[PDB]
């Protein structure tokens, strides 16, 4: 999902908060 | 932003030996990441997301660690693995990766094969003589290397190189460079190397007569 | 495979600006998760991160290079470029692009790397001499050059064993020189062909030199 990650990169987090969103 | 402290800085083992080398963060961080370097090459990544195994890298390497302390671990040393290591994060900006630490392969000792090679026809022609003395594929590092011209010892006019220890056999090769002008070269006749080195029993000398 | 290559001016005067440019293939920079980054290596020193980009245009940059940095990509042309104004010698280094993942915050795949000098001393070619022999070893010497690097190969890369090409060293002169040699049966003398494939783009300069006894 282009998008889903786009969104979870647009949030204001840790590298590893949205790295661990993304791979999840 | 994130530091990191690596150690130890320098490293010698004999292949098969345990070797762990750490990584300790100023601040928490999620996974530790670890880099090989060969030299002269790019980085290629050894172990991600803390002990993951990257592909095409050998089940002997290991990682563990958390918080702010981790260690890579090689579990039987071996010849290729001689490189530099460097831990890296990502955890948070700026990206970092640590001091770095270098790994040398503790082998026999090994006397070097001693070359000589006068001066080129094409360089005289330019009007500089370089007179070179290679030792090759030897061990421990440690090498002197004495020119003499007519049986007089030199100074300040030879330069030394050394290679990077062997990926294979864990040996070192050296070069030493007697640079004269070709005026001050055609005004002695034999030129020689002396090499002294813990594989030799007694000082080696090749030499040539000029011409 | 994914690969990246960096290119960019091997000399550069203090103050100049330094203009540097990744080409990949394997993977596009507008696919989702996707990244570049910048990382550098000075002289016997550590790797020092500078600066990366997304595929939504998002940037970032390292605060001890600020602000000298400016990071942009082109999808259309696969490629990424970093600016670094006000140049400095101890800004001479080897400069790499690597690919990123968000799934993943690291460099897993890298460039090769290209080196730039900082220095107001101007480019000079290598004169590249034959070391003839006389197993058994020869070589060539590649002397007087500026600034690094040198690439040497044999027989365009055939001959790759026993092969040993020695760090540059600085001569007083502040030029570089520089030896490769190669050890080879002593009985494929005069019968096999050996030549050295001397290589300095800093210079445009391309030589491929006969040894033989």
């Amino acid at each position: 999902n282009s998008e889903l990650l786009s969104l979870i990169n647009d949030m204001p987090i840790t590298n590893d908060q949205k790295k661990l969103m993304s791979n999840n | 932003d994130i530091q990191m402290t690596q150690s130890p800085s320098t490293l010698s083992a004999s292949v098969g030996d345990r070797v762990t080398i750490t990584c300790s963060a100023s601040s928490r961080v999620g996974y530790m990441h670890w880099y090989q370097q060969k030299p002269g090459k790019a980085p290629k990544l050894l172990i991600y997301d803390t002990s993951k195994l990257a592909s095409g890298v050998p089940s002997r390497f290991s990682g563990s660690g958390s918080g702010t302390e981790f260690t890579l671990t090689i579990s039987s040393l071996q010849p290729d693995d001689f490189a530099t290591y460097y831990c890296f994060q990502g955890s948070g900006y700026p990206f970092t990766f640590g001091g770095g630490t270098k790994v040398e392969i503790k082998r026999t000792v090994a006397a070097p094969s001693v070359f000589i090679f006068p001066p080129s026809d094409e360089q005289l022609k330019s009007g500089t003589a370089s007179v070179v003395c290679l030792l090759n594929n030897f061990y421990p590092r440690e090498a002197k290397v004495q020119w003499k011209v007519d049986n007089a010892l030199q100074s300040g006019n030879s330069q030394e190189s050394v290679t990077e220890q062997d990926s294979k056999d864990s040996t070192y090769s050296l070069s030493s460079t007697l640079t004269l002008s070709k005026a001050d070269y055609e005004k002695h006749k034999v030129y020689a190397c002396e090499v002294t080195h813990q594989g030799l029993s007694s000082p080696v000398t090749k030499s040539f007569n000029r011409g | 495979q994914v690969t990246l290559r960096e290119s960019g001016p091997a000399l550069v005067k203090p103050t100049q600006t330094l203009t540097l440019t990744c080409t990949f293939s394997g993977f596009s920079l507008s696919t989702a998760g996707m990244s570049v980054g910048w990382i550098r290596q000075p002289p016997g020193k550590a790797l020092e991160w500078l600066a990366d980009i997304w595929w939504d245009d998002k940037k970032h940059y390292n605060p001890s290079l600020k602000d000298r940095l400016t990071i942009s990509k082109d999808t259309s042309k696969n490629q990424v470029v970093l600016k670094v104004t006000n140049m400095d010698p101890a800004d001479t280094a080897t400069y790499y692009c690597a690919r990123d993942m968000i799934f993943n915050f690291y460099f897993d795949v890298w460039g090769q790397g290209t080196t730039v000098t900082v220095s107001s001393a101007s480019t000079k070619g290598p004169s590249v001499f034959p070391l003839a022999p006389s197993t058994a070893a020869l070589g060539c010497l590649v002397k007087d050059y500026f600034p690094e690097p040198v690439t040497v190969s044999w027989n365009s890369g055939a001959l790759t064993s026993g092969v040993h090409t020695f760090p540059a060293v600085l001569q007083s002169s502040g030029l570089y020189s520089l030896s490769s040699v190669v050890t080879v049966p002593s009985s494929s003398l005069g019968t096999q062909t050996y030549i050295c494939n001397v290589n300095h783009k800093p210079s445009n300069t391309k030589v491929d030199k006969k040894v033989e006894p």
